[PDB]
RNA sequence: GGAUAGUGGCCUACCAUGGUUUCAACGGGUAACGGGGAAUAAGGGUUCGAUUCCGGAGAGGGAGCCUGAGAAACGGCUACCACAUCCAAGGAAGGCAGCAGGCGCGCAAAUUACCCAAUCCUAAUUCAGGGAGGUAGUGACAAUAAAUAACGAUACAGGGCCCAUUCGGGUCUUGUAAUUGGAAUGAGUACAAUGUAAAUACCUUAACGAGGAACAAUUGGAGGGCAAGUCUGGUGCCAGCAGCCGCGGUAAUUCCAGCUCCAAUAGCGUAUAUUAAAGUUGUUGCAGUUAAAAAGCUCGUAGUUGAACUUUGGGCCCGGUUGGCCG
RNA sequence: GGACUUUUACUUUGAAAAAAUUAGAGUGUUCAAAGCAGGCGUAUUGCUCGAAUAUAUUAGCAUGGAAUAAUAGAAUAGGACG
């Protein structure tokens, strides 16, 4: 195959999508305090059954 | 506090048989200071460059200033 | 029996003809062939590091349709000329021709990687400052 | 030239890492005994393999044997000393049969809580590592020491370090550096 | 016979023609010091051991030798070869595979520090000396323990549950809450004592030291294998991804991000090797009609293998170790 | 002490046997990796448990066994006992 093509474009789609910066949030519990929050969020107080137990469902 | 403790016959008896850093600890010794360990060797190996006494030597070197 | 004297005194039939037939394990034949030491561009080792000759645009195999950013490579304990792909969306804005790259395994056991023909290495760090780190923002690479 | 400083690992970790099954069952032991690693049950589970593989190497052998009896005794009432292994179920037949949460139950993570004291799994982890309570005099800030069964009679609040008594702490006195500074002179 | 401390083709003289080998001599290779051991966990195995102990070999490469109980010594000498230094040009001097440190080489590895206090060693010796050795520094090699929070109050809301003719919220807490509440502790810092040869840390412990601006956990992934989105934006077979299968050519469940989510967590990825998975090296344990594989055929030496039969059967005695019904 | 003995393989037990390593006992390094400690009293002039056990496989040595599998013997009798 050919080996000298074009170069022009290393870096295109990286350096034209449009920064969002990042969003200030709660800081998250580090430690044994995220497996408890694990814990409670999936074992104790389900969420939903619909079904089955969907975990990252955004519009459902 | 578990610790270890000797109590000597005498304190003759102690200030021969005791370590001499632990009469240091205590005052029943003055801490004899002395040069450098690496500043003695150095001292050693320099001194070892001499055979005889040496103030010879300083008489035949101090010709070295007439020539 | 089928073949492998079950005799209790055909020992050495029995060990002459495994050691015989390792020989068509793949992989015995080139620990003993010290294949990595006598072929393979890295002299055996885990990553090398050499210098860019030139930046080349290898063009990807079907049924793909790209352009895979590469470097030609010159390793500095063989002098043995490689082409090395620079991963990770720009990258080849960091090489420019005549740096010291450190050159790694594609991880296929030789066996160039994907659509890349006949591209066996991937590089790690230029410049002794990290590819990774370059892309993020963390390090900047060094002067000259 | 030294005598090498020997050493050893305390935990194994699992070939398929990926079974949602097994994700499941971890999480609920962390969760209902307040652990933080799966490797602090990925540990208990190295400790009981072994365990067991005593005991199966044992079994093999011709009842009443020497070494059988030597260290299948030894094993058996090791286990009991620290109150995982049952008094009737004292044959070594059931130490085989032995699962995880019996060991979990000796720490003094749970004894902490099991005996009151904490009211929380969690507040137990804090405590014990805040040098809070003791066994003896002996303060201890390890959540997993295995209560030896008859050093469960002996888990009290320290002897410094409030709720046991020896005064308010740090915190507590900046109130009354604060109640006594503004309010009078 | 000579030589050695001594045996011996160790060497010499004389004589003879022997010595080894398909049960692999001889030769080649080794990215080869041997061993105790190391890694991998059904077993049988596979792979590795330069390197904490033992043995051997070496001191830039060869050879030679002095001293001596012991050396073919190298921090002893002599010579040559290769290095390489100083000079007044006449000459003279060096051997870090000791401890540090430097250059080189590379993917790849630390201080030109302190002490003989310990462990032991040497001497004429209780003392001196010891870069042996110990101390500290550097140090995510590997290994252990396991901080980054714990508990209330209250505001709607829910599920319990007694009643339900119908208001519902009442006291059992499930907790999601954008206001609150006093509690706790070392990470750090630091009198002091402790430690130490002297210091450092650790273990102790005054005075300080936690509310989101923090004392703020990461590293990978979120189509399948494989645990976790068919969310929003961007690009438009480009840029890139992708171990493997495969994604991207304008609504991308794989790329570039935001959001959210998963996995492991003071650790996590990648590369290379190796082991398991591999009954894909198969003694245990493979396959060979057609998938890879029975020599065209027969003889046949080495090798492996090889039918059945030769004191069986009956009798008496001694005393042991478990286990029973009893104590 | 004298006089002689067909050869072997296998298996049994045992001696000979470094430590660290491994397996493993005892012991609460605050836990644990470790370590080989330590535990008791009259804690004002000592009492005292330890520092095990196992594997150590080919060869060599020692011993019991006599199935399995070899070897040798009396045929031109140049046989066997006395
Ligand atoms: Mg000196
Ligand atoms: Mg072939
Ligand atoms: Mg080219
Ligand atoms: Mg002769
Ligand atoms: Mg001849
Ligand atoms: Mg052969
Ligand atoms: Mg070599
Ligand atoms: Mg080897
Ligand atoms: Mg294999
Ligand atoms: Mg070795
Ligand atoms: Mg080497
Ligand atoms: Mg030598
Ligand atoms: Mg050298
Ligand atoms: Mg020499
Ligand atoms: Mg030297
Ligand atoms: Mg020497
Ligand atoms: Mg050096
Ligand atoms: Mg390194
Ligand atoms: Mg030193
Ligand atoms: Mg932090
Ligand atoms: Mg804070
Ligand atoms: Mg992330
Ligand atoms: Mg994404
Ligand atoms: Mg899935
Ligand atoms: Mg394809
Ligand atoms: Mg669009
Ligand atoms: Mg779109
Ligand atoms: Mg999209
Ligand atoms: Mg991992
Ligand atoms: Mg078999
Ligand atoms: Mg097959
Ligand atoms: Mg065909
Ligand atoms: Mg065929
Ligand atoms: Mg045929
Ligand atoms: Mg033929
Ligand atoms: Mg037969
Ligand atoms: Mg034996």
């Amino acid at each position: 195959a050919k080996v000298h093509g074009s170069l022009a474009r290393a870096g295109k789609v990286k350096s034209q999508t449009p920064k969002v910066e990042k969003t200030e949030k709660p800081k998250k519990p580090k430690g044994r305090a995220y497996k408890r929050l694990l814990y409670t969020r999936r074992f104790v107080n389900v969420t939903l059954v619909n079904g089955k137990r969907r975990m990252n469902p955004g519009p459902s | 506090s578990v610790g270890f403790g000797l109590v000597y016959n005498s304190v003759a008896e102690a200030k021969k048989f005791e370590p001499t850093y632990r009469l240091v600890r205590y005052g029943l010794a003055e801490k004899v200071e002395k040069a450098s360990r690496q500043q003695r060797k150095q001292k050693k190996n320099r001194d070892k460059k001499i055979f005889g006494t040496g103030k010879r030597l300083a008489k035949k070197v101090a010709r070295r200033n007439a020539d | 029996g089928k073949g492998k004297p079950r005799g209790l005194n055909s020992a050495r039939k029995l060990r002459v003809h495994r050691r015989n037939n390792r020989w068509a394990e793949n992989n015995y034949k080139k620990r003993l062939l010290g294949t990595a030491f006598k072929s393979s561009p890295f002299g055996g080792s885990s990553h090398a590091k050499g210098i860019v000759l030139e930046k080349l645009g290898i063009e990807s195999k079907q049924p793909n349709s790209a352009i895979r950013k590469c470097v030609r490579v010159q390793l500095i304990k063989n002098g043995k000329k490689v082409t090395a792909f620079v991963p990770n969306d720009g990258c080849l804005n960091f090489v420019d021709e005549n740096d010291e790259v450190l050159l790694a395994g594609f991880g296929r056991k030789g066996k160039a990687k994907g659509d890349i023909p006949g591209v066996r290495f991937k590089v790690v760090k230029v410049s002794g400052v990290s590819l990774l780190a370059l892309w993020k923002e963390k390090k900047e690479k060094p002067r000259s | 030239p030294r005598a090498p400083r020997t050493y050893s690992k305390t935990y194994s970790t699992p070939k398929r890492p990926y079974e949602s099954s097994r994700l499941d069952a971890e999480l609920k032991l962390a969760g209902e005994f307040g652990l933080k690693n799966k490797k602090e049950i990925y540990r208990i589970s190295f400790q009981l393999s072994k365990i067991r593989r005593a005991a199966r190497d044992l079994l093999t052998r011709d009842e009443k044997d020497p070494k059988r009896l030597f260290e299948g005794n030894a094993l058996i009432r090791r286990l009991v000393r620290v109150g995982v292994l049952s008094e009737d179920k004292k044959k070594l037949d059931y130490v085989l049969a032995l699962k995880v949460e019996d060991f979990l139950e000796r720490r003094l993570q749970t004894q902490v809580y099991k005996l009151g004291l904490a009211k929380s799994v969690h507040h137990a982890r804090v405590l014990i590592t805040q040098r809070h309570i003791a066994v003896g005099k002996q303060i201890v800030n390890i959540p997993s020491f295995m209560v030896r069964l008859d050093s469960e009679k002996h888990i009290d609040f320290a002897p410094t370090s409030p709720f046991g008594g020896a005064r308010p702490g740090r915190v507590a006195r900046r109130n009354a550096a604060r109640k006594a500074e503004a309010s009078g002179e």
